[PDB]
RNA sequence: CCCAAUAUCUACAAUCAACCAACAAGUUAUUACCCUCACUGUCAACCCAACCAGGCAUGCUCAUAAGGAAAGGUUAAAAAAAG
RNA sequence: AGAAAUAACUUUGCAAGGAGAGCCAAAGCUAAGACCCCCGAAACCAGACGAGCUACCUAAGAACAGCUAAAAGAGCACACCCGUCUAUGUAGCAAAAUAGUGGGAAGAUUUAUAGGUAGAGGCGACAAACCUACCGAGCCUGGUGAUAGCUGGUUGUCCAAGAUAGA
RNA sequence: GCUAAACCUAGCCCCAAACCCCCACCUUACUACCACAACUUAGCCAAACCAUUUACAUAAAGUAUAGGCGAUAGAAAUUGAUGG
């Protein structure tokens, strides 16, 4: 009889206190006789770098320039990405300059995006 | 408050913003147009005054269509323009008695019909209305042809005048191969249906089946930006190289 | 109302399955017939009528033995499970068929009658004139369904060209092709007749139960 | 008598949309809005294999095509 | 005695009166869209 | 086909608007129903030969039924139209 | 996203389609990657993803109830105008 | 919180299940897979009766190892209630 | 809690004509001024919501000590279910309880869990019994400001005329 | 003497104009992940019951006409169209 506060997995009789998860992903599947089975590819493993000998800090001193906000758009990014090549190569048919047609034959897909931040 | 337009203009509204606007003009000429059925279940008034005998006046007189029922299984057959009566009558035909309900449905026949423009034969539901009209047109194939959207009220009458007038219009061979004589007579007789191509496709859809040809039509994976800003800097270079 | 009926099985078997009982609900959810529901939970045994069945890729008349001749919950008269080449069915008995019998299923119409063993399954033109049937069939190849209840002896009267003339239980004739397969002799648990139920308790048992109303 | 009442078989599959049947018309299905709709013809899609094959989803094909099929029929005797 | 004809149980509450059964009729959408007009919060139970 | 007729006077409308009707212009009356109408005949031409009618060239009236379950669909016959006329006076005239 | 613009010159990362939901609200439907097709999916082909008659009536009535709010935002909006210039 | 597919099967009760006696009649062979423990409930003097000598299924303790307090202080009139 | 026309009366304009088209006109027309309430049924019809209480039914579960008697709708009697008679209580602990006395208590019993039947319909071991505390016909929204020859009301000052044939 | 008593605006009503707008979610909604379908207003209410009947620009005109010719219903031809 009440119907305001939120639903969560702490809520019905024992069926439903199982089913509902809490937003955790899920790692692998059932199988028979409620015994689980982990998949090694669907946990996500962390790739940390190595800090070493690295000269950046999370803040930055008070005696920096500023600047102007220039968001990065299509066009920057292609004036100095391969138009230079373009431009060298024009004084004497587009993959060359890493233009990449389709995208099923790499890893990091970019539309849809098959990967994770 | 108060709309801008009234409840009515709503629907017309809406054939000119969105995707409804790219449609082609004759299309929605053909939509948005209204024609009266030809009378079916009612005699209709032969001219336009009358004298009445009560007193001896000349009043105008109009004919008020009878509205009439289409249950959906109409839609896969060819009924006419028949269809069910929906109302009341007074018990003895006198007024003083009872207000009952009441319904009048057609007789229905199943039935063969051979298509020669489609060289095919179709089993059809259909009334008498319906054979004597075809018989008064000679053939199946001239009165799904000449009778007009209004008329046949039936979406599989449409989509066989869809068929016809598209494979007249393509003049493809696909008729009767083996012997295009056959083919040029059965084109030829219906010569005078022989409307474009793009006039052709568009003959019969709903509005929404319309609105969904339309967005196939135009739906297109978007460009790469990689080719439009490449072509603009060979535009530029091009221009500078000339200069 | 979500009433998938019980009815769903299609392939054969001697297993009892799983009756569901309707209590005189049909599929919409309504008491259409009263005075049904409850009473001890029952299995059902598939008993097959169309007695002259020949096994796969086999052919000509063929003899069964039966093996245990029980009590049925649904019918009223008392099943036997027959076996044959290599296939069990249940059917319906007679009175007098013990465990350890043998009966004839043939569709063969002789020269002329051929006296029948008081359980075999002839064609009805294949019987004399004057015997007793039951599980008689309405047409050819169809199945058993005029007299199969309890204790219920059913009469031959007749034979003209192709057909015959048989007297059900309740004492009225009909007609029937001569090669329809019905099975000579009495259905099973005779005096039935006499089972005085002694009180509401054993009504409520078999699944009647008393209901007020039936508009 | 045959075992199995109608009520509980898979179904008829609905009658055809008509439009299907006029040789020269390719009709106007909801596959191209990935989602069914009353107002449009349901469409006719290709049988679907996938291209692997998940253990957890497999179907063995049928009893004839197994390599270790023999016409002549053994007579088993197991527990 | 009267008075506890409300023995409750989430599982007839979820089924008799959930987002599922209104969705799954006519006349339930048109009750989620009358809550949904009137200015509820709450829908379905 | 059934045809009926009101029993109440529907008020005109005029030349753009159109009539508003009301509960009591739904009742009809049974002006008739055109299968009850005595029989009719069509009128066709052959393109064949049945010696029970007639054979090829001339005109034939035969009734609708007959002629459009046997004659019709099976080639030996062909509608009276306005534009078979002039065909099979040559089928004649080449005789 | 300009990697993405130049190389597939999409707009949004994750595909998505202009949908009605079963309400007749014209929603933005975000795609759920799955693994078979979408004909052959008992759940998603139990959503409506279009909208019966009966919805078009309270699509008004909600059109209606979001303009009065709009039009006593501005009437009000301006009375405080003319108080604003009356001190 | 479950289960890979296909065919095969799957006649005989439960009652300490044995004597008598009854009726209401109560999974595997082939094909595919060499993967591992994730996710959620876990509190209390509690729930349905507007706050309550009422309602609340099962297991175990059968008078308690557990749980509680019938008298705010006084006097001992009538009428009333229980003994 | 007194909203408004048909005439009439009063005051203006113009007057055989009035009126800013349509209407009236044998002194009439045009304009203004004055006069007609509030609360309340049982109901009816349409579309939704309800069988978590109760009636019945389905699926798959659970309970029934001890004694007497042995296969029984058996006897005495716990748990459990019901509610005979009396007293308390009557805004009560409770919108049907408490204390005692009682009927059943291996059965046509009792009961937890999910599903089903929906309103002129369901269900009913027929009592007009029950369908969420109020059922000879649920409840909610809409038509609805239902209608009411019936009941109740109807608000500043002062003066004046003012009552019981009949169809 | 307590209790109180007082206040302004927060907003709103009627017009005019202008056509209005990251993730999860139909299973038990807000849950990453497996083989059917949509397409005539009855009646309260008037007739003092009730049964046919009963309403959903200006002018022509409440005229023709309909109607237990009762209650009531009712055209057309033509005419011309930012504020409180
Ligand atoms: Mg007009
Ligand atoms: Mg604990
Ligand atoms: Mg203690
Ligand atoms: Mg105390
Ligand atoms: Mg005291
Ligand atoms: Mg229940
Ligand atoms: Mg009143
Ligand atoms: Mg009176
Ligand atoms: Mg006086
Ligand atoms: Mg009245």
């Amino acid at each position: 009889a009440d119907r305001m506060s939120k639903w969560t997995s702490k809520r019905g009789p024992r069926s439903f206190r199982g089913r509902k998860g809490r937003g955790a992903k899920g790692i692998g599947f059932l199988t028979s006789g409620w015994r689980f089975v982990q998949i090694k590819e669907m946990v996500p493993e962390f790739v940390v770098p190595d800090l070493t000998g690295f000269k950046l800090k999370p803040y930055v001193s008070y005696l920096a320039p500023e600047s102007e906000e220039t968001p990065l758009t299509a066009a920057q990014l292609f004036s100095e990405a391969v138009a230079p090549a373009i431009e060298k190569d024009f004084k004497d048919n587009l993959e060359k300059y890493g233009f990449e047609p389709t995208q099923e034959g790499k890893l990091f897909q970019l539309y849809p995006r098959n990967f994770l931040r | 408050p108060l709309h801008k337009y009234p409840v009515w203009l709503w629907k017309r509204l809406q054939l000119r913003e969105g995707i409804c606007s790219r449609l082609p003009g004759h299309y929605l000429r053909s939509l948005e147009e209204e024609r009266t059925p030809t009378p079916v279940h009612y005699r209709p008034h032969g001219a336009k005054f009358k004298i009445n005998p009560k007193n001896g006046q000349r009043e105008r007189v109009e004919d008020v269509p009878i509205p009439i029922y289409f249950p959906p299984e109409s839609q896969r057959g060819l009924w006419g323009g028949e269809g069910w009566i929906l109302g009341q009558i007074y018990a003895n035909n006198d007024k003083l008695s009872k207000r009952l309900k009441k319904v009048w449905k057609p007789q229905l026949f199943e039935r063969e019909f051979y298509s020669e423009i489609l060289d095919k034969k179709f089993t059809v539901t259909v009334t008498m209305r319906t054979l004597d009209l075809i018989d008064e047109a000679y053939g199946l194939d001239f009165y799904i042809l000449k009778t007009p959207k209004e008329d046949l009220c039936s979406k599989f009458g449409m989509d066989l005048k869809r068929g016809m007038l598209l494979r007249l219009a393509r003049q493809d061979p696909q008729l009767h191969p083996e012997d295009p004589e056959r083919r040029a007579a059965i084109y030829d007789k219906y010569k005078e249906f022989a409307i474009p191509e793009e006039e052709a496709e568009w003959v019969g859809l709903t509005l929404e089946e319309a609105i969904e040809k339309q967005r196939l039509l135009e739906e297109k994976d978007p460009v790469p930006l990689f080719k439009i800003y490449v072509a603009e800097l060979i535009q530029q270079l091009q221009q500078q190289a000339l200069s | 109302a979500n009433f998938v009926s019980w009815k769903s099985r299609t392939k054969y078997t001697i297993t009892p399955v799983k009756m569901r009982k309707s209590g005189g609900r049909d599929h919409t959810g309504r008491i259409r017939v009263h005075g049904i529901g409850g009473g001890h939970k029952q299995r059902y045994r598939m008993i097959d009528f169309l007695r002259f069945r020949p096994e796969e890729t086999k052919s000509g008349p063929f003899e069964e033995k039966v093996i245990q001749v029980r009590y049925d919950p649904c019918r009223s008269a008392d099943i036997a499970l027959v076996a044959g080449g290599s296939r069990k069915r249940w059917i319906i008995a007679t009175e007098n068929m013990q465990a350890g019998d043998t009966i004839l299923n043939s569709n063969h119409i002789g020269r002329m009658a051929v006296a029948a063993r008081e359980g075999d399954a002839h064609p009805l033109g294949a019987l004399p004139v004057g015997t007793l049937i039951n599980n008689v069939e309405s047409e050819p190849g169809r199945g058993a369904q005029y007299i199969r209840a309890a204790g219920t002896c059913g009469v031959l009267l007749r034979k003209v060209n192709g057909t015959a003339i048989i007297q059900l239980p309740s004492k009225r004739q009909m007609q029937v092709l001569e090669t329809c397969v019905a099975t000579v002799g009495r259905v099973s648990n005779v005096d039935h007749n006499k089972r005085v139920i002694g009180k509401a308790g054993r009504n409520r048992w078999l699944g009647k139960r008393p209901n007020s109303g039936r508009w | 008598y045959e075992w199995g009442v109608r009520s509980t078989r898979k179904s008829e599959p609905p009658p055809l949309d008509r439009v299907y049947e006029i040789p020269g018309l390719e009709p106007i299905t909801f596959a191209g809005k990935m989602h069914f709709v009353p107002w449009l013809a349901r469409p006719i899609f290709p049988p679907w294999d996938r291209g692997y094959k998940d253990p957890r989803f497999y179907r063995s094909p049928p009893l004839h095509e197994h390599p270790l099929y023999k016409d002549q029929a053994c007579y088993i005797f197991h527990h | 005695a009267r008075g506890n004809e409300y023995q409750p149980s989430n599982i007839k509450r979820k089924n008799k009166h959930g987002w599922v059964r209104r969705l799954s009729t006519p006349a339930g959408v048109q009750v989620i869209l009358r809550r949904m007009l009137k200015g509820r919060k709450s829908l379905s139970h | 086909t059934v045809i009926v007729e009101r029993w109440w006077k529907v008020p005109l409308a005029g030349e753009g608007r159109k009539p508003r009707l009301h509960r009591r212009h739904r009742v009809y009356k049974l002006v008739e129903d055109t299968k009850h109408r005595p029989k009719e005949n069509l009128e066709l031409i052959l393109t064949q030969s049945v010696e029970n009618v007639g054979v090829r060239g001339d005109l034939v009236s035969v009734k609708k039924s007959l002629g459009r379950n046997r004659l019709l669909p099976q080639g030996l016959a062909v509608y009276a139209s306005p534009e078979n006329k002039k065909l099979f006076e040559e089928e004649k005239l080449l005789r | 996203d300009a990697l993405r613009l130049l190389q597939t010159g999409q707009e949004r990362a994750r595909p998505g389609a202009w949908r009605r939901d079963i309400f007749g609200r014209i929603i933005w439907h975000k795609f759920k990657q799955w693994v078979i097709p979408w004909h052959l999916n008992k759940r998603y082909n139990r959503k409506r993803f279009f909208a019966l008659p009966y919805v078009d009536h309270f699509l008004r009535l909600e059109r209606e109830k979001r303009a009065r709010i709009k039009a006593r935002k501005e009437n009000l909006e301006r009375k405080k105008a003319k108080i604003l210039l009356k001190k």
